RNA sequence: AAUUUCUACUAAGUGUAGAUGGAAA
């Protein structure tokens, strides 16, 4: 452990106001052909960045 | 007088587009990526039955994933990739090449368009 | 047609090992998955023929290279250790790229 | 009339004029020859 | 006179309520059959703000399965269990127990509701 | 589309596969 560490904060760039996800439930699409399920549905929330 | 009507009406209108996009956005988010439909994406709401498609301010791109708000369940859409960030609210389907559209997609034809 | 293209070679000059790598095959819990990279890269740029301004579809272009060449950088420093080898690279010093 | 990043128009636009000039500006600096003899100064100062 | 804007004003009642029907009917169409919520169905569109509870002439059962229709798209529900035939179109969840109805159920508890 | 961060994701369900040297200018 080379010491001289630091400790950083970034305030949250997004208002709450813009945040998207995908829903509970909702049976999402898959991007990438090659994979075979060409669905998925989680039981809770994605959120999107 | 005269200016009650004609500013309520354009209500009717925002309660209707909010229903088509509700209608839409639940048959975007079913077709896999690679057929989803050239659409005209823009921020304020678009009547599908008119649209003057003759205008010139409106492209018309692939529509990415079909995502939803946080807060309220509004159905923000998504341009292109992803990472373009092009969050778009309002869409309608058009079987226009980029940019010299022909017409406007029935809402049918972008159900059937999975197969 | 291929983003890179691999082949490895004996102390003789025999093509011991050849194929593409528009196939990064992600090797995960035993299944493994194959994910395109030449596809993917041929509809992003489809996308940036129709987006009329193209200031950021071309950010999101050099990221995706320069996200497919992070992902063969593993896909390298496994046929060195399979291998025990040396690597041959061109010298863009001196090339003219079609 | 929107948000600049996601308007086009107002982007477009700059890039169509941005670019073009650019490339004006990228065309005319061949015209130095890099630290010689004489040379039109009439010519090279008013280019300058 | 006034009995222009009062006939359309319950145009625009309608119009909402069919985007609440379509913003429902694609969550009823989510749940396990043994969690969907108490409903009172009904075959005229219903104001799920207001709804005057204390009315006689609506009940509370468990909500089937939300098909929808073949020639438009109108999203028909099925109450209890199919084979009685109970039809209806519009809805609204309440945690009402068979009669002694409580309160409407928000939309966001009915989604929340899956678990 | 979840990430110290980036990319591609959904990868068996609050994540999977790679990669990553940051702070200054
Ligand atoms: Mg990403």
């Amino acid at each position: 452990l080379s010491g001289g560490a630091e400790l950083f904060m970034r305030r949250a760039s997004l208002k709450k106001e813009e945040l998207v996800v995908h829903p509970a439930n909702s049976p999402i699409a898959n991007k990438n052909p090659d994979n075979p399920k060409k669905t998925t549905t989680l039981s809770y929330d994605v959120y999107k960045d | 007088m005269y200016l009650v009507v004609q500013a309520l009406i354009r209500a009717c209108i925002i309660k209707e587009i909010d229903l088509y996009t509700e209608q839409l956005y639940n048959i975007i988010k079913s077709l896999p990526y690679d057929k989803r439909p050239n659409v005209v994406y823009s921020d304020q709401p678009l009547d599908p039955n008119n649209l003057d498609l003759s205008e010139p301010e409106l492209w018309a791109e692939q529509v990415g994933e079909c995502m939803r708000y946080a807060h309220n369940d509004q159905p923000c859409f998504y341009i292109g990739s992803t990472k373009r960030e092009l969050r778009v609210n309002y869409i309608v389907p058009v079987i226009g090449v980029r940019d010299e559209i022909e017409r406007v997609m029935t809402l049918e034809e972008v159900r059937n368009l999975h197969k | 047609r291929n983003l890179l293209y691999i082949v490895v070679v004996d102390g003789k000059g025999n093509i011991v090992e050849q194929y593409s790598l528009n196939e990064i095959i992600n090797n995960f819990n035993g299944i493994r998955i194959k994910t395109d990279y030449h596809s993917l890269l041929d509809k992003k740029e489809k996308e940036r023929f129709e987006a009329r301004q193209n200031w950021t579809s071309i950010e999101n272009i050099k990221e995706l290279k320069a996200g497919y060449i992070s992902q063969v950088v593993h896909k390298i420093c496994e046929l060195v250790e399979k291998y025990d080898a040396v690597i041959a690279l061109e010298d863009l010093n001196s090339g003219f790229k079609n | 009339e929107k948000s600049l990043k996601k308007n086009d128009a107002v982007v477009a636009i700059m890039k169509d004029l941005l670019d073009s000039v650019k490339s004006f500006e990228n065309y005319i600096k061949a015209f130095f020859g890099e630290k010689e003899t004489n040379r039109d100064e009439s010519f090279y100062g008013d280019f300058v």
